[PDB]
């Protein structure tokens, strides 16, 4: 194939966070596979950075949420930048739960990977206007 | 298949109208097999055996709705309470129709009471609509009925939660007395003229006579009353031009009965469409089991929404009150009731008739007149507030300074000594000095008179537990200012974060720090960083003025609790006591402001200050809350800052040495 | 009456909260009557106490909860000590929603008055074991 990997995309997103000095952040991971490599890559990137990042503990989901034990970990979130790694189906429920929590504020940023960013036409109403996404979908360079 | 309705009604014509409304209630509801029976009872002049007859007759009848419809009762108690309490024993809704007392608004007391009339506190919201129209902020409350007084205060704070303003004066007392004119004169000395009254007819007529004898009904005096205050001899004692309220169909019983029949009938036909039907048992003999669908039928009555009636959109809130009520606004023009406004559920519209006021023009009188004589209180500051006894009788010896400046004194009033020393000795003497000349400059800039008096003690004022009910109170200059007896504290006020939360501050005129007074081996201390003062003993005797802001500033310091525990055994009343004690070589250190001890070192060479300069702060003028005496006064202070008038005040006392 | 009013009981409960340094708390008030006097007494007691109480804003109710608008006010809660003034049949639904939203944690406290705590025999299973109550029902002093 072509393009970047999920590790190079994570490097680009941490470069975005480095260029804006958003050093206080968090990390929320679901049960989508390839997640422990993602967490370990974030840990080795923070360990290989000139920043000294303020990383909150990883909020790990288990199943479809009862909104009883996951809410305890969601109320621990006092940082600004919220890092979410999930699929498109669970992202609607996560953003709706965060909107019900009031954790979708002006300082509460949301940066998502490329695979959760699905169809350009199909956009659910639960997306915050200002949702940061990174993908290789370039319209200036066509297929030819 | 039957529904019984109990009623306490007197007149046979309205009983026939009630039975006709029951008969016409089954007209448009189809040919359904439900039946409606009505049982009405008369009235015996007593109240215990009336409650007995009505309660056992409605137990034997097993009714669902109980109605009391007697306005013109000769007893002024107006109590349908025991039948409502007996129905609340089985949680049966009693629909009160006549009274508007706030004791019925408590659903914890009246468990199953509903009504279609609001209490009078909602009229204050209509009066808050006056605040939405006439743009008036400061009010004067006067409530005698203490059963509704707490509810009126609650509703007033709920209304003032939006604008976040404060009522200037509230009053609660026992109805029946007559010598309330002292508090009326205390409200007359205030800036506002808005008069809110909530009492019966007798106290309203009493305060009308009190305002008529003292002429508190002249120009600008805002009067705003209700329906209870425009009846009886209070209507005879009312001044011309007073604005009152009127309940549209408040006493018109005939349409009100039909409205109640429609409400009860649609509630019953709504309840018939659901399950879990229960019936009231024969509770007189051997039945104490409660009616299980009490709160269920109450919840049915909560969401009751109607569209029929001459009055209009009757609707219950969470308190079961009346929504969207047409009110009238009446005026008393030459002992004649003249309608000057109408009110829908949200908005006031005046009619084509004019609004003639008891004062001058037909427009609104702005009854917010600021105090042209500002009551000035101060503490006896030694280089700033010089107080001299009079020569012969209330006079001031007009002595001249060495620089050709005549001392412009003022006749102030002050106590003699402390309260164990002097029981009651308060004389007028001559006050002059620094802040007196500052007030002379303020009176020269802006034209306003003043009234200089003195604080009763030698303390600034601290936040202390009062000896009952665990309540915070202030004292001193703050205690005399917040009580309304003072207007403007002209004193070197120590600016801190605690007092900024409670009152507003002006710009500081003085800018200085703190220092240590010693007498002249290390004879100097060089500030707080002496390790021997960190762990003191009986040798280094250091303290401060009792109940001073320096002690509060050290109390915020959570790392110098040892000095806070040490200085509490030697706190003096005034700073001059500390000057006299260190003059006799009994003290050893004293935390105090800079330039005062610099002036005292210029007076006495043995008084020596320390070298360091910490807590570099400023002293300004003690002020009230949001007031028109803030911006212009602060601009006058800044005008005194920009020119050489600060240097002139330095030439009077600061730059002058010996 | 030979009893103990709700004002002196609120004084005793705030004395308990002062003796435990439980200064960060909240307040949930339902539509059970006699509630505005309770709020005003709490406001005057906080304004007349040496603590300087860190009080979260009052979670108010209008009807039986839709779990739509009351959900936002319940998700504002992140403090430990929770105060409540309601009836027992309301408190069953309140504790059911609190268990459904995970407000019955080890950190979170629950202090109820004597009017909601009715018969000693009738105890439903939805009550958290550790529910703090203050009642003047002394079994050592009989009716005689």
């Amino acid at each position: 194939q072509f393009g970047a990997s999920i590790q190079q995309q994570a490097t680009v997103m941490l470069k975005i966070m480095q260029d804006y000095d958003w050093h206080v952040f968090s990390l929320v991971t679901t049960i989508f596979p390839g997640y422990r490599d993602f967490i370990s890559f974030i840990k080795t990137t923070v360990d290989n950075s000139f920043v000294g990042w303020d990383m909150q503990n990883v909020i790990t989901l288990d199943t479809s949420f009862e909104d009883a034990k996951t809410q305890v970990q969601l109320k621990k979130i006092h940082s600004s930048v919220i890092l979410l790694y999930c699929s498109k189906d669970e992202a609607v429920l996560i953003l709706s739960e965060a909107r019900s929590l009031g954790l979708t504020g002006y300082d509460f940023f949301w940066i998502v990977p490329s695979l959760v960013s699905g169809n350009t036409e199909l956009i659910p109403k639960e997306f915050p206007s200002g949702l940061i996404s990174v993908s290789y979908d370039d319209w200036d360079y066509s297929l030819e | 298949k039957i529904v019984n309705i109990g009623a306490v009604l007197s007149t046979r014509k309205h009983e026939q109208m009630f039975r006709e409304a029951v008969n016409q209630a089954n007209k448009r509801h189809g040919s359904w097999k439900i039946q409606l029976n009505a049982t009405s009872v008369t009235h015996k002049p007593n109240a215990i055996q009336m409650a007995l007859s009505v309660c056992e007759d409605l137990i034997s009848s097993q009714v669902y709705a109980i109605l009391v419809s007697h306005p013109p009762t000769p007893n002024d108690h107006f109590t349908p309470t025991p039948v409502s309490y007996t129905a609340g024993f089985y949680r049966i809704p009693v629909l009160g129709l006549t009274t508007r007392m706030s004791i019925y608004s408590d659903k914890s007391i009246h468990l199953s009471f509903l009504r279609t009339v609001p209490p009078y506190s909602h009229q204050s919201s209509v009066w808050f609509e006056m605040m939405r129209v006439y743009n008036w902020n400061h009010i004067i409350l006067l409530v005698s009925d203490d059963h509704e007084g707490r509810a009126a205060q609650k509703r007033l704070e709920t209304l003032l939660e939006e604008r976040e303003s404060k009522a200037e004066k509230v009053l609660q007392f026992d109805p029946g007395t007559k010598n309330v004119t002292a508090l009326l004169m205390e409200a007359r000395e205030l800036e506002a003229r808005v008069i809110i009254l909530s009492a019966s007819e007798d106290d309203a007529a009493t305060v009308y006579r009190a305002a008529a004898m003292l002429n508190m009904t002249g120009s600008g005096y805002v009067w705003l009353v209700g329906e209870r205050e425009i009846s009886g001899n209070a209507l005879r004692y009312a001044p011309d031009g007073i604005i009152g309220l009127q309940l549209i169909n408040g006493k018109n019983e005939s349409a009100h009965i039909s409205d109640a029949v429609g409400v009860v009938a649609q509630a019953v036909h709504e309840l018939l469409e659901k399950e879990n039907i229960t019936d009231p048992p024969r509770g007189c003999v051997g039945n104490t089991n409660i009616w299980k669908t009490g709160p269920l039928f109450k919840r049915v009555l909560m969401s009751s929404k109607y569209a029929d009636g001459v009055t209009g959109r009757v609707e219950f809130n969470e308190d079961g009150d009346r929504k969207f009520a047409n009110y009238s606004i009446m005026n008393l023009q030459n002992r004649k009731l003249v309608q000057v406004g109408i009110y829908n559920g949200t908005h006031v519209i005046p009619n084509d008739r004019k609004i003639i006021w008891p004062g001058g023009e037909t427009e609104k009188p702005r009854g917010y007149q600021m105090s042209t004589r500002l009551k000035i209180v101060t503490i006896h500051q030694e280089p700033f507030v010089y107080v001299k006894p009079t020569m012969s009788d209330g006079t001031c010896k007009e002595e001249f300074t060495v620089n050709g400046d005549p001392v412009k004194k003022v006749i102030c009033t002050g106590p003699n000594d402390t309260s164990p020393g002097s029981p009651r000795h308060t004389v007028p003497q001559c006050c002059y000095g620094f802040c007196i000349d500052l007030l002379i400059k303020l009176a020269r800039t802006m034209n306003f008179t003043y009234e200089v008096h003195l604080v009763a003690d030698g303390k600034f004022g601290t936040q202390e537990r009062v000896n009952n009910s665990n309540k915070k109170e202030w004292n001193g200059m703050m205690g005399e200012l917040l009580s309304g007896q003072a207007d403007m504290i002209v004193a070197p006020l120590t600016i801190n974060n605690e007092r900024a939360q409670y009152i507003e501050f002006s710009k500081p005129f003085k800018y200085q720090g703190l220092t240590i007074l010693v007498k002249k081996p290390e004879e100097r201390i060089t500030g707080i960083n002496d390790p021997r003062l960190r762990n003191p003993s009986d040798k280094f005797i250091y303290a401060t003025v009792k109940q001073s802001s320096v002690d509060i500033y050290f109390r915020r310091q959570v790392e110098l609790s040892t000095m806070y525990r040490h200085m509490e055994k030697h706190n003096y009343e005034s700073a001059a006591e500390a000057i006299q004690a260190v003059r006799d070589n009994k003290l050893h250190a004293f935390i105090w402001d800079s330039a005062v001890l610099e002036f005292e070192a210029s007076q006495k060479c043995d008084l020596v200050t320390t070298g360091e300069l910490f807590f570099r702060s400023g002293f300004g003028i003690g002020m009230r809350k949001d007031s028109p005496w803030k911006q212009n006064v602060s601009l006058s202070i800044l005008k005194s800052h920009e020119n050489g008038f600060m240097e002139d005040l330095d030439k009077t006392w600061v730059r002058y040495q010996e």
